[PDB]
RNA sequence: ACUGCAGGGGAGACUGGAAUUCCUGGUGUAGCGGUGGAAUGCGCAGAUAUCAGGAGGAACACCGGUGGCGAAGGCGGGUCUCUGGGCAGUAACUGACGCUGAGGAGCGAAAGCGUGGGGAGCGAACAGGAUUAGAUACCCUGGUAGUCCACGCCGUAAACGGUGGGUACUAGGUGUGGGUUUCCUUCCUUGGGAUCCGUGCCGUAGCUAACGCAUUAAGUACCCCGCCUGGGGAGUACGGCCGCAAGGCUAAAACUCAAAGGAAUUGACGGGGGCCCGCACAAGCGGCGGAGCAUGUGGAUUAAUUCGAUGCAACGCGAAGAA
């Protein structure tokens, strides 16, 4: 019931899962579709096919409430993370700019210890 | 093999239906070099297809075989410790090979009491879509479509 | 001593921003998380996500390197206060005051110990899930001591250049860090030449068992120091000294073996790499494994079941003829 012509679209991909949510300019989410919802469980997540399905479901369900234009903000080293810029595309949204907001720390917490696999 | 492509051998026309599709037909029914057999086994069964349709049976079997042309096959692969299913685009001559198998591996099993009228009734339902020869073709499409996500592994 | 110069060398106080975590609140709703694959776990009592505000601790992205500093251990966010050492130039001053150093004394990563603060993240122990024949492990989700600060103790590292310190000498090539100084010199090029001090790579004589070292020597010589005398037993016992403890330092013998080692060579092997083949797999068609019979074999039986063949490469094999 909502109506909001510009949003923002926030990107988060990892090794294990993508997660496409949409918000306003004032950071208030409309719509959060991410690869779980739309149905996978395990391994599966972290592909790129489960990724451009994440944000179809997020882009059409954020034009219920009238967004037609978003923003979008990428972090993370994933796999789909091209693969979701180029989805909304083809799902009706204009996309304007891209900007990578991957948390970038200044050599300050101390990572968890390597994995001998 | 490990040195390039091999070659492809010829079929020549058959001659009472000037079709290639047909003798690749009969030689799918062909067993233990029986080829006089499996000859009388095709003819019989596209003649006993026109005492039903009235149309020529070659118009009839090309149009049930793209009803059982499959276009994305399910080629495996081990990749880690889980193996699964690879979707692959088939390449056209495999399309017609793997069609014609499933004719006539499917009418093998069905219920009547000659090889003809099995044949015969299996290019009927396959031309209306509706034998189990046209199930492998969609059960083949469902699990080709429900491994999208494992089509990067391409070789 | 004077004059210049380079630097994460040290100690103290105040202080800066990114991010991780939790808390309060808004928007939002059904999954998040994790893996080779999963589950435990978190969540549906409103998580993850996303924006705003706040609390707190530790570490300091880029600069940052093959580079600088320190006796070694080590040392980098910023500024201020105190402070150690080195290099070059001048040749002003003292006039062998030099080198090494048995015992001794100080300093000495991390873990650990004592009392007192602090506790974000990580994380011995521990708990659960997984894997597995088992899994007191690797992997996953949690998590205490500890990591941090103040003050003491401990005194050990593959504390390594596996190479003690001082000095003199013995071809060069090429990078780089810190100075000083003549020439086309202000045509800027901060290029070239010379010279002193570091720090690398490559290389002749020379040395070495070989690998390798080579003006930063493992070369040619001199001075002082510690150490070695076959491998185990053993850097263990006993005695002593030190420590709050853990334990450290000094340090044997009986007994036992005929070896233990170093560098390199040829092979073979690798759940090492590169390229290449084969009905090796894949893509196909027909079988064997279940039935009945023929035949050979193991075993058992028998007076005897004659002998030989035993993973591929024995088993319709020696037998192309056992009444
Ligand atoms: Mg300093
Ligand atoms: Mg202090
Ligand atoms: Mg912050
Ligand atoms: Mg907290
Ligand atoms: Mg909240
Ligand atoms: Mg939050
Ligand atoms: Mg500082
Ligand atoms: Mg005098
Ligand atoms: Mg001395
Ligand atoms: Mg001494
Ligand atoms: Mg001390
Ligand atoms: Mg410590
Ligand atoms: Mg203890
Ligand atoms: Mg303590
Ligand atoms: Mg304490
Ligand atoms: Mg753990
Ligand atoms: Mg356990
Ligand atoms: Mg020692
Ligand atoms: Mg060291
Ligand atoms: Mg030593
Ligand atoms: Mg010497
Ligand atoms: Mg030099
Ligand atoms: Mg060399
Ligand atoms: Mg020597
Ligand atoms: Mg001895
Ligand atoms: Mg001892
Ligand atoms: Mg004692
Ligand atoms: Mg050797
Ligand atoms: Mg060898
Ligand atoms: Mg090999
Ligand atoms: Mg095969
Ligand atoms: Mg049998
Ligand atoms: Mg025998
Ligand atoms: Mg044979």
């Amino acid at each position: 019931k909502k109506n909001v012509p510009h949003g923002a679209a926030h990107i988060k991909s990892t090794f294990n899962n993508t997660i496409v949510t949409i918000t306003d300019p004032q950071g208030n989410v409309i719509a959060w579709a991410s690869s779980g919802h739309v149905g996978f469980k395990g391994s599966r997540k972290s592909t790129p096919f489960a990724a451009q399905l994440a944000a179809e479901n997020a882009a059409r369900k954020a034009q219920d409430h009238g967004v037609r234009k978003v923003d979008v903000f990428v972090k993370g080293p994933g796999s789909g993370r091209e693969t979701a810029i180029r989805s909304l595309q083809a799902a009706g949204l204009e996309v304007g700019a891209i900007s990578d907001v991957t948390p970038q720390p200044h050599n300050g917490v101390r990572p968890p210890k390597r994995r001998r696999v | 093999p490990r040195k390039g492509p091999a070659p492809k051998r010829p079929l020549v026309n058959d001659p009472v239906y000037g079709s290639q599709l047909v003798t690749q037909l009969v030689n799918k029914v062909l067993l233990k070099g029986k080829k006089s057999l499996a000859e009388r086994i095709v003819y019989g069964a596209l003649e006993q297809a026109r005492d039903k349709t009235g149309t020529d049976p070659v118009i009839t079997l090309k149009r049930a075989l793209d009803n059982v042309k499959p276009a994305l096959e399910v080629r495996s692969r081990r990749v880690g410790g889980a193996t699964y299913q690879v979707p692959v685009e088939v390449r056209p001559d495999r399309s017609t090979t793997l069609a014609l198998r499933w004719l006539v591996g499917y009418s093998r099993q069905r219920r009547e009491k000659t090889m003809i009228e099995r044949l015969a009734n299996e290019i009927l339902d396959a031309s209306n879509g509706l034998g189990a020869s046209v199930k492998r073709r969609e059960d083949t499409h469902k699990m080709a479509e429900a491994n999208r996500a494992f089509a990067h592994y391409r070789w």
